[PDB]
């Protein structure tokens, strides 16, 4: 695997958790984060894991939300599980 | 006029003008909202 993405694709896992323990739940504010973390994931491999397509329904949810909606407190909870899972599963493809 | 699949949904976008490397801003997802990342999307863009 090449290494900078590696890197890269580690650093937006843990800059989104970071987030979501800070209490950002915002669409303006999770969006941004998730997308790169996206990106940063497929620059690694094309390769489908654990909760892959789980982080792409949340992005797609989050983006059809209006200019100043918020995630719930019970939401912001399942996506972080959800990142959590992701990220064990992505580890363990390396 | 431009289409290509998103890399990260994989929904068909359509745009005005060309896709290239060098245009900027990139077009954006109409369906999750994030724009082109050019080298992952490129084998899929047709003119
Ligand atoms: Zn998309």
């Amino acid at each position: 695997f090449n290494a900078k993405y590696v890197a890269e694709a580690t650093g937006n896992f843990i800059t989104v958790m970071d987030a979501l323990k800070l209490n950002y739940n915002a669409k303006d504010q999770l969006h941004p984060l998730l997308a790169e973390l996206l990106i940063s994931i497929n620059r690694v491999t094309r390769d489908d894991f654990e909760n892959r397509s789980k982080l792409i329904d949340w992005i797609v949810r989050i983006n059809k939300l209006s200019i100043g909606d918020t995630l719930t407190e019970t939401q912001i909870r399942e996506l972080l599980f959800d990142l959590e899972l992701a990220y064990k599963s992505f580890y363990a493809l390396l | 006029v431009s289409t290509w699949v998103c890399p990260i949904c994989m929904v068909s976008n359509e745009t005005q003008g060309e896709f290239t490397k060098d245009t900027l801003p990139t077009p954006i997802c109409i369906n999750c909202g994030v724009p082109a990342d050019y080298e992952l999307t490129k084998s899929s863009i047709n003119c």
